[PDB]
């Protein structure tokens, strides 16, 4: 029983990726489904989130440019318009929600798939 | 935190509710609002009604949720 | 013996059970204390999920142990 | 005193705490553990959220009692 995600590589800035986050276990019944990213020297961050009526949510930073869904035991991350700043190991998480507002207490992640995006000069004049 | 209520008119009201509030608490506060008893009320949330002794995070229901209520 | 569930924010309610119930006794038990089927339960003890086949002794569970209850979600 | 914090995916850890640690106290050593910021820790027992400013004897954790450690994320 665990999430584990896919999807991540190198890619140029400008290109996209499609993180994929497969479940066992029926674990995506907790109802609160995100990810989330960690680059080296900084701290986890959520991108974005679903629940399991369908409602997205996302961090101001990756707005038009990611988009979350849901194909009933994987959960996807469409990454679209890629930054240099983006480069990070993505989890995806599945959780609940406590007595807090805005708080996710994510019970279950992923081993996390690393995304690097480049600058690559586009050298055809 | 502020979630809304959509009714059937497509009329949609927020309330000021806390995460552990129940939803006895929730068709209390509608009440307050609009005029509506909870004995009419039927509070759903993502095609499932909600029971009365429940909270708002039993369901998972996150800030500013839409419930869709549904008159009995 | 008296264990007691709850979820996170929800209130407590207490069962009686003895060490050799399985856990689907005890889901079945939740729902006839709080209406809530065994197919939509999620039991965790010591930061671990109890299968049905287990038994309350398998996961050391005592007098006066609190089982934390989540809800299983799906849209429609 | 020595008691154990579990993740559901696997990982479990062996703290030596004293009945009066607090909550707090317990996550920093978590941290050195697992390298997640106490702001980014959610501590659960007996189904309830641990909380900073309490201890352990406040919630009747003893010993060889088992805490249930979730990723607590800003979200929505
Ligand atoms: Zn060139």
């Amino acid at each position: 029983v665990q999430l584990q995600e896919s999807g991540g590589g190198l890619v140029q800035a400008g290109g996209s990726l499609r993180l994929s986050c497969a479940a066992s276990g029926s674990i995506f019944d907790l109802g609160v489904m995100g990810w989330y990213r960690q680059a080296p020297g900084k701290e986890r961050e959520q991108v974005a989130g679903i629940d399991y009526g369908g409602v997205t949510n996302y961090a101001d930073s990756v707005k038009g440019r990611f988009t979350i869904s849901r194909d009933n035991d994987t959960v996807y991350l469409q990454m679209n318009s890629l930054k240099p700043e983006d480069t990070a190991v993505y989890y995806c998480a599945a959780g609940i929600v406590g007595d807090e507002v805005g708080w996710i207490y994510y019970l279950y992640w992923g081993q996390g798939t690393q995304v690097t995006v480049s600058s690559h000069h586009h050298h055809h004049h | 935190m502020q979630i809304f209520v959509k009714t059937l008119t497509g009329k949609t009201i927020t309330l000021e509710v806390e995460p552990s509030d129940t939803i006895e608490n929730v068709k209390a506060k509608i009440q307050d609002k609009e005029g509506i008893p909870p004995d009419q009320q039927r509070l759903i949330f993502a095609g499932k009604q909600l029971e009365d002794g429940r909270t708002l995070s039993d369901y998972n229901i996150q800030k500013e949720s839409t419930l869709h209520l549904v008159l009995r």
